[PDB]
């Protein structure tokens, strides 16, 4: 409702990152060889970053409008937009800390 | 990461940074579960910060990371934000557009300052979605998507639609832009004429701001979709509005050529 | 071309800072300093000394305020990083401010001076005005 | 009926026009010459530099290589799409110099691309041709000290990756110093190491002053070569130990190894004729019996003391001269990209050597084929002087072939172009055409051969003269380099001669490229022609003279794209060389010997020649060029004609008779209407259309693959699934367009099915096909439609079918199908004229043979012109043109008017008033006076001054037709134009039109993946870019909601663009984005580097640009 | 209105004008032999003898069209402003003029030719060393809108 | 094309905002589809057809037919911005 | 353009810079453009 | 087939600096403004065809199509929701149809989106 005006740019601190994170990408792997389905915990998956189809989770139990907002019970996907996937974002927790370079170099 | 043509694979190099980085931090996390020593444990953490900056800015420090096969270095977020291709320059740069057309430019003395000489084809194009509507409201087709298919799948545009076409143009306004555009009469708009021909008919009183010459220079045409953008394309760029030099004062839409000639 | 040589220097160095947070040597921009200065004798407190600077259109340029814009040129990381420790908010005033954000720009019917203009007829003005 | 001006006599025809192209590739390949006797030059001496390679005792030799043959027709390489091609090969022996053992064979090295007889290649299905380039000859230069205003430097330069500049300057303190690598040290110091004492280097170099003690150290000149090499070792190569073994080894490798240091066997040429000395072997220094021997330092640092000191004789070298520039041709470039495939072949010899069993190894095992081919493959595909070939007619080919370029590999780049060489150099006289040259960026950067001009065996142009002694002109020509030219005194081609002597007693002449009149006595050479100092295509401009440069250059450019025509005509008053222009271009045909005719239909010439032999002649019929115009060959012999070697069998493309035929002779009028020609716009006539003038025909390749998805395969088929029995009436029995159909935009030509990806139809989709009763397909149309705007009438098919003999294809693809189709294109409003003066213009009004103005005889004019686009832009030319076309219209002939040896303007006034004889002559025969509106027009150019007062109508009007004017009545009211206007034959092309240059229009169509920007597809047009200039022009209306569509909705905003469609189709009026997507991509992206956007409003509370998508 | 070759009518001054300057050229060739001149303000002497001759001839074309050829196209367009500057109408009528070879400084042979009679070979090709130039010489607004766009 | 532009850019003090005014105004005539008109049936701005002449469906054409007429009423913060669109339907 | 005061809104600072460029490619007959830039 | 590796979006096309592959390959998931608009018009006229029928016609026909939950119920289940016997369930699937087909064989507004 209200109207951008500013735009401000800051640090992002450990919890803030964790906050716009849907989840962990826990795994290197990306798209199963044969489904070419993404893998469960890699940098595709729609558990976290969404759905790929609309209305429709990656099994298919819950695959229309009218239940938009249900995670599914044994997928982990959210019935929604898919248009999701170009702005939901994960993260990767470090073991040890590692340095921003820009605020190194 | 998608399947382009042939089945082959094409995927963006931030995908095999990240993956770097997952694969060197989890390698950290299950050797300090196995308690190992710190030589160890000082290497993997060594190349998970040279894993974290080269998602940050690959080549900063040392030597790029690169696919196998190649020497070209893999792009990082920065990369993505800085630079001519970064997405600070994107939107500056400008864009391709879509309700736009070009042609080959023709004199068309008939015309009215205000107007121009749209070829009938590219009208129909450039105004195809408004042309639906009025296919609809005029009972030429049942709807919307029964319009389309009439336009698609004939080849035979009856005199019912182009009458549906010369409404929905009735009023409206079309961008003429020649390049390269010096000041900002280089973009201009008139009402659009029907016309027959492959061509855009171009009022010659306005050749001296495009600096047009009918050599062969073409001209791209733009529809403004909103009200506003129709609102301020007649109000404020119809040709016949701007008709002195912002630079000078000077009359810049004047007599020229044969027009003096004659006089 | 006077339009383009005061911004040739729209742009001063503090000499004394006074009261303000400012340093000696930082370049900023005159028309901050006057904002800042008649808060300071408001306050009461001490104003900001500064020197008239000359800079040529692409060094003019490259000194803007907005972090937006100024990342636009080639050394987009060091704009960043200092905008961001800064936590620096970009007022979005010029035109390519908002370009690059894709925002409706603020000149012509993008101003604030004619932007929320309202229309009204007879009737509506009367059926509102029962309100 | 074709008369010929001009008092000049060519004594020598033009040279073969395209033997800079053959003649260089004919000479690095040396296939008709034994491997015993071959010259070492080109593609051997890349072997002889590479072999014998040693380094487990390893002598690889080069005995010889022999050329395949080519396994496929140039034809079926151009249908295949694969380079024409030889196997090369080489015997390579192994010597293994320990034991004596002896290993020959021969091995595969590489395929070598072949060029065909008009001078280009096929790569990968595609004619293309290699252009020459011009650089930096070697040698040794002298030039002025920048810094240093009283003395010159001198400069040994090599060939390219060939040795290092060399640099000879003498500093403030008066030491002369040597430049080599961005190192500085006295010569003495390497002249100690070639054998010099100080008591040679004085006595013979004394004599130029004090320099000498500028030379002498010494200290250096005390010390031994042994350790003065040492000592140079140290300087330049600061970075070992300086050990002696190495310090000789590097300095031998630098500066005396012929296979690390080679300059040009034309630089060494340059340097011996520079230097006056004598130079066997191209090395600074040899290398005998143990200790270094001088060859060029001593030489080339007297010049310098002796241009230093003012001696006569010695000069600065120009830059740009021409005789220090010369030209790398096709051979050359080629060889040199091949030695390179050597050198990495040489990598993949020497480091198969260290593994294996080193006692008994094949060349065979050691060499592969894989580094060589790969060399030459990126030559033709992706060098810069390697591009498409342009064959849009004849004339254009034959251009191509000829240009010299700047750029390329190892040539310049446009930034750093400059003006220097951009410029035209006094040098350029004869070699380098002056006027001809591409209009924007690379000006004078890539240029044309002059028509004469040749290229010598050094890389020099060469151009000829006429010696001529004691005022007498011989027969005897010379071709002279830029370098001999500037020794003598020559003179003009037009000088008067009284039968092969001189008449004048002033002489204009040239000395250096400088005008100064002389006596006959005083000349040594003259020209051969006018026509030596421009190109092909400014030779073909008539009345060149009349016209001002800068549009002569565009009348140059323009032939080059002149399509060809169905009837296209010769000009009417042309300059002698449209003949051989065709003859050249190997587009016509012609009879081997003398013989009879046979057999004449349109697709073969059946002639018996004197041998007995019987030949038949194929004619190409519609094949399709680069640029899609049709080669057609067309019979001009009848059957029993008896015919010459050399004599006419077909035309060509733009040929008419054996004479270039770029477009049509109309007649033209000179003068405004309406408006319809303002600014360059042209009016034209319906009847040429009638008489299909200015018709060209092109045609127009189509492909489509069936692929194998690990969906399914793709299949060509007839079947396919939701189509009409209409849409598919020209579809033959396996599912591809039928040869004769008439196809317009979205018919099939190739039908194509896919399978679906199987996915639930969805519910809606299903309940649609329940109420229809259709049972769905598992397959989808993918069939490939002819293109918007694209058609024609289809006249070849052709089908490449996995698993059938004689083809291999892409893996993965089943099978391709191409269709070609042809149309007929008349001309248009928009299409673009041209006559060889310049003028340009773009059809602007089709107009009735009505309206037309016209003749009092009734005969209307095909194309009115506007006087306003000849005054600033000074091509009178075109004005000649169209006087002398007058009178050859009712004179019923054809002229040929030389340039600057041409019709002179009393010769044609003479014309026209015999052409008004017969033209007012035959209207009086019919019984017709003077009309009373030509008496109207009469009176008014008496007013004015245009006829003498008191002549009688018939003398007026003819007062003004040798004045080339006439009177011309206006088929709109019959009244007559108040002034009289000059009529005329004048010859104007057709220009090519390129794809890109149609008309286009998108609404909505494809958008590409990473940028959401719109994209061209096969059924939509990509959309036109609206770049920062124009985000200026709408910023300075201060069009914001028009600024705002553009660079969101209309882009690469995808909700907003789906969001206005909707808007639109429902008619409502579309609304604004309430946060683009640029916006939230530039926000993802910062956060991707840990870096916290805030969206504030008004009181700086966070806005949440993600309504409820991105939240959490 | 129309455009024909004798359109470009040559003034009979013309002849005497360049027969001057022939005149006034070995006056100035003869002073240099004597040692009245040295060979820079010998040949400043001939450029200013051509530029001013060259003037002759342009006044002489147009002051011919103003009092004889009132209405000729080739004047009308000029007068008018429809097509045409004076320093072209020369060219076509009058003589081409002085030229400039690559290094920069003026050539001492003017061509006397106009296009209407044609240029010689010699006079052709010296002529392209300039017309290339204005050719090769045929990002401030970036700067600008840099600086100034708010 | 636009008759009266002169007397347009009199009605306002600024061009941009006359741009604001006849765009609004426009866009309340798509969304009620003309009723909303202050124009009476003669001044109705009509289109030149065969089967007779029907109204011009150009609301821009309006708006500006309209704002010549003073029969409209323009400036800021002139009414509440909610009850605007709430009591115009 | 007008010959009117200028109305509020106008992005003179965009025209300013068009008005001055533009002629740009003009300054050719002295020291010309880059002393334009030099300024 | 499977041994490549995949390409690299961000490979250069040309000597140019100003275009990657991905710049040219178009978006085959995405849909299209006219699909998108296409599959809206479809469920908008199909709602508009169902509004001529009874709502348990025109229920029973979401059911057996899918267009409640996604799935396709058979007659059994649709007449445990309105209580009634598989048969009975099949008459009223069967008569909503063939008014659908009377309808749209006199409006036409479903006869296109057929492919
Ligand atoms: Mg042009
Ligand atoms: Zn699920």
């Amino acid at each position: 409702k209200k109207e951008v005006r500013k735009v401000r740019i800051a640090l992002a601190s450990p919890e803030k990152i964790r906050s716009w994170s849907y989840g962990e990408v826990e795994k290197p792997e990306t798209i199963n060889y044969r489904t070419l389905k993404p893998e469960r915990d890699g940098l595709f998956d729609e558990r976290i970053f969404g759905p790929i189809k609309d209305y429709e989770c990656a099994c298919g139990k819950y695959k229309r409008q009218r239940f938009e907002g249900k995670v599914c019970e044994r997928c982990g996907v959210e019935v929604t937009r898919s248009i999701v996937r170009r702005y939901r974002m994960g993260h990767i927790e470090l073991a040890t800390p590692a340095a921003h370079i820009w605020f190194v170099k | 990461m998608v399947q382009v043509d042939g089945g082959r694979f094409a995927t963006s190099d931030l995908n095999d940074l990240y993956r770097r980085l997952i694969n060197r931090n989890n390698r950290l996390k299950k050797l300090l579960a196995q308690g190992a020593p710190e030589i160890i444990i000082r290497n993997e953490k060594r190349m998970l910060q040279e894993a974290v900056d080269a998602v940050i800015d690959n080549g900063r420090r040392g030597s790029p990371v690169t696919n196998p096969g190649s020497e070209r270095p893999l792009r990082s977020l920065t990369d993505i934000l800085s630079g001519k291709q970064g997405r600070f320059r994107q939107n500056l740069l400008g864009k391709r557009v879509d309700y736009s057309g070009r042609s080959v430019i023709v004199v068309g003395p008939q015309l009215k300052l205000h107007q121009c000489g749209l070829p009938k084809r590219m009208a129909l194009e450039l105004f195809k979605p408004f042309l639906l509507k009025k296919m609809e409201e005029k009972a030429i087709a049942p709807n919307v998507k029964a319009a389309r298919r009439m336009l698609e799948r004939q080849r035979d545009i009856k005199d019912e639609v182009w009458d549906a076409l010369e409404e929905v143009i009735h009023g409206k306004v079309v961008l003429l832009n020649r390049a390269p555009t010096l000041h900002r009469l280089g973009i201009q708009a008139f009402q659009p004429v029907l016309v027959e021909g492959q061509s855009i008919q171009l009022h010659p009183l306005v050749c001296e701001a495009f600096n047009a010459d009918f050599d062969g220079d073409q001209m791209a045409v733009h529809v403004p979709l909103s009200s506003f953008a129709q609102a301020e394309a007649r109000i404020q760029m119809l040709s016949a509005h701007n008709l002195l030099s912002p630079a000078s004062g000077e009359p810049l839409a004047k007599p020229s050529r044969d027009i003096i000639l004659g006089l | 071309i006077e339009i383009v040589v005061r911004q040739m220097l729209k742009y001063v160095e503090v000499t004394d800072p006074g009261d303000s947070r400012l340093l000696e040597g930082q370049v900023l921009e005159k028309w901050d300093v006057e904002a800042l200065n008649e808060r300071l004798i408001a306050e009461g407190k001490v104003p900001v000394a500064w020197k008239p600077l000359l800079m040529g259109v692409t060094k003019s340029a490259l000194s803007t305020k907005s972090w937006l814009s100024a990342a636009s040129f080639q050394n987009t990381t060091h704009v960043l990083t200092e905008a961001a420790i800064a936590g620096k908010k970009d007022e979005l005033i010029g035109l390519k401010e908002n370009v690059i954000l894709g925002r409706l720009i603020p000149a012509g019917t993008g101003s604030d001076f004619v932007r929320f203009t309202q229309v009204v007829d007879q009737r509506t003005l009367k059926a509102i005005e029962e309100a | 009926e074709i008369k010929r001006f001009g008092r000049i006599r060519e004594v020598i025809p033009l040279p073969p026009l395209t033997e800079i192209q053959v003649e260089s590739y004919k000479k690095a390949l040396q296939a008709d010459v034994p491997p015993e006797k071959r010259e070492n030059v080109g593609i051997q001496a890349a072997f002889k530099e590479t072999f014998p390679i040693e380094e487990g005792g390893l002598v690889l030799d080069f005995l010889e290589y022999r050329i395949g043959d080519p396994p496929f027709s140039q034809d079926e390489c151009r249908e295949k799409d694969l380079t024409y091609q030889a196997p090369l090969y080489a015997r390579l022996q192994l010597i293994h110099k320990d034991t004596g053992l002896i290993k020959e064979d021969e091995v595969f090295l590489g395929h070598l691309p072949l060029m065909t007889e008009d001078g280009s290649f096929i790569i990968n299905g595609a004619d293309r041709v290699i252009v020459s380039q011009i650089h930096r000859s070697p040698g040794v230069y002298f030039t002025p000290d920048p810094a240093r205003p009283g003395r010159y430097i001198a400069s040994i330069i090599p060939l390219p990756k060939r040795g290092p500049w060399i640099d000879l300057e003498v500093e403030a303190s008066g030491v002369v110093t040597m430049k080599v690598n961005k190192r500085k040290f006295p010569l003495v110091l390497l002249l100690r190491v070639l054998g010099y004492d100080q008591e040679t280097l004085v006595r013979e170099l004394s004599a130029y002053g004090d320099l000498v003690q500028g030379l002498l150290d010494e200290a250096v000149l005390a010390m031994r070569p042994e350790e003065a090499m040492v000592r140079l070792f140290t300087l330049l190569r600061p970075g070992d130990p300086p050990k002696k073994d190495k310090a000789l080894a590097y300095l031998f490798g630098l500066l005396a190894d012929p296979k690390r240091y080679d300059l040009g066997e034309a630089g060494r040429y340059k340097a011996e004729e520079k230097l006056g000395v004598g130079l066997s072997g191209r090395t600074l220094v040899r290398f005998e019996d143990g200790e270094f021997k001088d060859e060029v330092f001593l030489p080339t640092l007297r010049y310098l003391f002796a241009l230093t000191a003012g001696v006569p004789g010695h000069e600065v070298d120009d830059i740009d001269h021409l005789g220090n520039r010369r030209i790398r041709t096709v051979g050359e470039l080629m060889a040199d990209q091949f030695r390179v495939g050597l050198a990495r072949l040489a990598r993949g010899v020497r480091e198969r050597m260290v593994m294996g069993s080193p006692d008994t190894l094949t060349p065979a095992k050691l060499v592969n084929s894989r580094p060589l081919e790969a060399a030459l493959r990126e030559f033709f595909s992706r060098s810069q002087l390697s591009q498409f070939k342009d064959e849009t007619n004849p004339l254009s080919s034959l251009r191509h072939k000829r240009r010299i370029s700047a750029l390329g590999p190892g040539g310049l780049t446009r930034e750093r172009a400059g003006f220097d060489v951009r410029d035209v150099h006094r040098t350029h006289y004869g070699r380098i055409c002056p006027v001809e040259t591409p209009e924007g960026a690379n000006i004078g950067l890539i240029t044309s051969l002059a028509a004469y001009a040749r290229v010598d065996a050094l890389g020099f142009i060469r151009t000829p003269y006429r010696r001529v002694k004691n005022g007498v002109v011989t027969e005897e020509v010379v071709y002279m380099t830029a370098s001999e030219e500037d020794r003598y005194t020559i003179a003009q081609a037009n000088t008067p001669l009284e039968g092969d002597r001189i008449a004048t007693d002033r002489v204009v002449a040239r000395r250096r490229g400088e005008p100064v009149i002389v006596a006959p006595e005083e000349v040594e050479f003259m020209d051969v022609s006018p026509k030596q100092v421009f190109s092909l295509n400014t030779n073909l401009i008539p009345f060149l003279e009349h016209d001002d440069a800068n549009r002569a250059l565009m009348g140059s450019n323009m032939q080059t794209q002149a399509v060809p025509l169905i009837r296209a005509q010769a000009p009417v008053v042309m300059t002698g060389l449209e003949e051989r222009v065709v003859r050249d271009s190997l587009a016509a045909l012609y009879a081997e010997e003398d013989g009879e005719v046979v057999k004449v239909d349109g697709t073969r010439i059946a002639v018996r020649y004197e041998d007995g032999r019987l030949v038949e002649h194929p004619l190409r019929r519609y094949a399709r060029s680069n640029q899609g115009t049709a080669f057609d060959q067309r019979p001009r012999v009848r059957v029993g004609q008896r015919v010459k070697k050399g004599d006419l069998l077909a035309d060509g493309p733009a040929s008419e008779e054996g004479f270039l035929a770029l477009g049509q002779n109309v007649l033209v009028a000179i003068m405004p209407f309406d408006g319809y020609n303002f600014e360059d716009a042209i009016v034209i006539s319906e009847e040429l259309l009638k008489r299909d003038f200015y018709t060209s025909i092109h045609i127009e390749r189509y492909e489509i693959e069936a692929r194998d998805t690990k969906l399914g395969p793709e299949r060509i088929t007839r079947d396919i699934p939701h189509l009409s029995e209409a849409a598919l009436r020209d579809l033959d029995e396996e599912g591809i367009v039928r040869i004769g159909a008439e196809v317009k935009p979205g018919d099939i030509l190739v039908g194509r099915t896919s399978f679906k990806g199987e996915q639930e139809p969805s519910p809606e989709e299903r309940l649609l096909r329940s109420i229809f009763g259709e049972k769905a397909r598992d397959v989808k149309d993918t069939s490939l439609r002819v293109p918007p705007g694209e058609g024609g009438i289809v006249v070849g098919r052709l089908r490449l079918r996995r698993g059938d003999p004689g083809v291999e294809l892409k893996p993965g693809v089943r099978e391709v199908v191409r269709v070609f189709v042809a149309q007929k294109r008349k001309l248009q409003v928009g299409d673009k004229l041209a006559n060889r003066h310049g003028n340009k213009g773009v059809v602007a009004k089709i107009l009735p043979v009505e309206d037309m103005p016209h003749l009092p005889d009734g005969t209307p004019v095909d194309v009115i012109l506007n006087p306003l686009g000849v005054p600033s832009r000074m091509n009178l030319g075109q004005i000649l043109e169209t006087h002398l076309g007058l009178a050859g219209y009712f004179l019923g002939q054809r002229y040929i008017s030389p340039v600057f040896d041409g019709a002179t303007e009393p010769e044609i006034k003479e014309l026209l008033a015999e052409a008004f004889n017969l033209y007012f002559g035959k209207r009086q025969g019919e019984g017709f006076g003077v009309d009373k509106r030509e008496k109207e027009v009469l009176a008014r150019a008496e007013k004015l001054g245009l006829v003498s007062p008191g002549k009688s109508p018939e003398e007026q009007l003819k007062e003004l037709f040798d004045l080339g004017k006439v009177v011309l009545y206006d088929g709109r009211t019959g009244e007559p134009f108040e002034g009289p206007i000059v009529v005329g034959q004048m010859f104007i092309m057709k220009l090519y039109h390129m794809v890109e240059d149609k008309m286009h229009a998108r609404s909505t169509g494809p958008y590409s993946l990473i940028t959401q920007q719109p994209l061209g597809g096969k059924a939509q047009f990509g959309g036109q870019r609206f770049g920062e200039m124009e985000v200026w022009a709408l910023e300075a209306y201060g069009a914001a909601h028009t600024l705002q569509e553009m660079l969101t909705i209309k882009s690469d905003d995808i909700e907003g663009r789906n969001a206005a469609y909707q808007a639109i189709i429902k008619g409502e009026d579309v609304p604004e984005p309430s946060v683009p997507e640029s916006f939230r991509v530039l926000v993802k992206e910062l956060q991707a580097l840990a870096l916290d956007v805030q969206t504030l409003d008004e009181k700086d509370n966070p806005v949440d640009i993600f309504e409820g998508l991105a939240s959490k | 209105i129309t455009i024909g070759i004798d359109d470009a009518v040559i003034p009979e001054e013309k002849q005497r004008y360049l027969e001057e300057a022939d005149r006034k050229l070995r006056q100035i060739e003869q002073a240099y032999e004597m040692g009245f001149l040295t060979d820079r303000e010998r040949y400043d002497q001939v450029i200013q003898l051509w530029t001013e001759t060259t003037e002759k001839v342009t006044q002489a074309v147009f002051k011919n069209f103003e009092e004889n050829y009132p209405f000729n196209p080739l004047y009308v367009m000029a007068q008018s402003g429809a097509r045409g500057n004076p320093q072209q109408i020369r060219q076509l009528c009058g003589m081409r003029g002085l030229m400039q070879k690559p290094s920069g400084e003026t050539f001492e042979v003017p061509v006397r030719s106009s296009f209407r009679e044609g240029l010689t070979v010699l006079e052709y090709f010296i002529s392209s060393h300039g017309a290339r130039k204005g050719g090769a010489d045929t990002y401030l607004t970036r700067k600008l809108v840099d600086v100034a766009h708010e | 094309a636009e008759p009266g532009i002169d007397k347009l850019f009199g009605m306002v003090d600024s061009k941009y905002r006359l741009t604001v005014v006849v765009a609004k105004r426009a866009q309340q005539l798509l969304r009620h589809r003309f009723k909303n008109t202050v124009l009476e049936p003669e001044e109705r701005p009509k289109m030149r057809t065969l089967e007779g002449l029907y109204d011009d469906p150009n609301a821009v054409t309006w708006a500006m037919k309209e704002l010549l007429t003073g029969r409209l009423f323009f400036g800021e913060n002139l009414v509440p911005e909610d009850r605007l669109q709430k009591e115009m339907e | 353009s007008m010959a009117r005061p200028v109305s509020i809104g106008e992005a003179v600072g965009v025209v300013a810079a068009e008005s001055i460029g533009e002629p740009g490619t003009q300054l050719t007959m002295t020291q010309g453009l880059p002393r334009v830039i030099e300024l | 087939k499977i041994a490549q590796e995949p390409v690299s979006l961000e490979t250069p096309i040309g000597d140019e600096k100003d275009s990657f592959y991905g710049d040219f390959i178009p978006d085959e998931n995405l849909p299209s403004p006219v699909e998108a608009a296409a599959q809206s018009l479809l469920s908008e006229e199909l709602e508009k065809a169902l509004s001529k029928l009874s709502e348990r016609e025109a229920m029973v026909l979401k059911l057996r199509k899918g267009l409640i939950d996604g799935r396709e119920h058979t007659l059994e289940e649709v007449g445990a929701y309105f209580g009634v016997t598989r048969e009975r369930i099949r008459q009223i699937e069967n008569k909503a149809l063939r008014k659908l087909k009377y309808h749209e064989s006199r409006t036409r507004k479903l006869r296109d989106f057929l492919e």
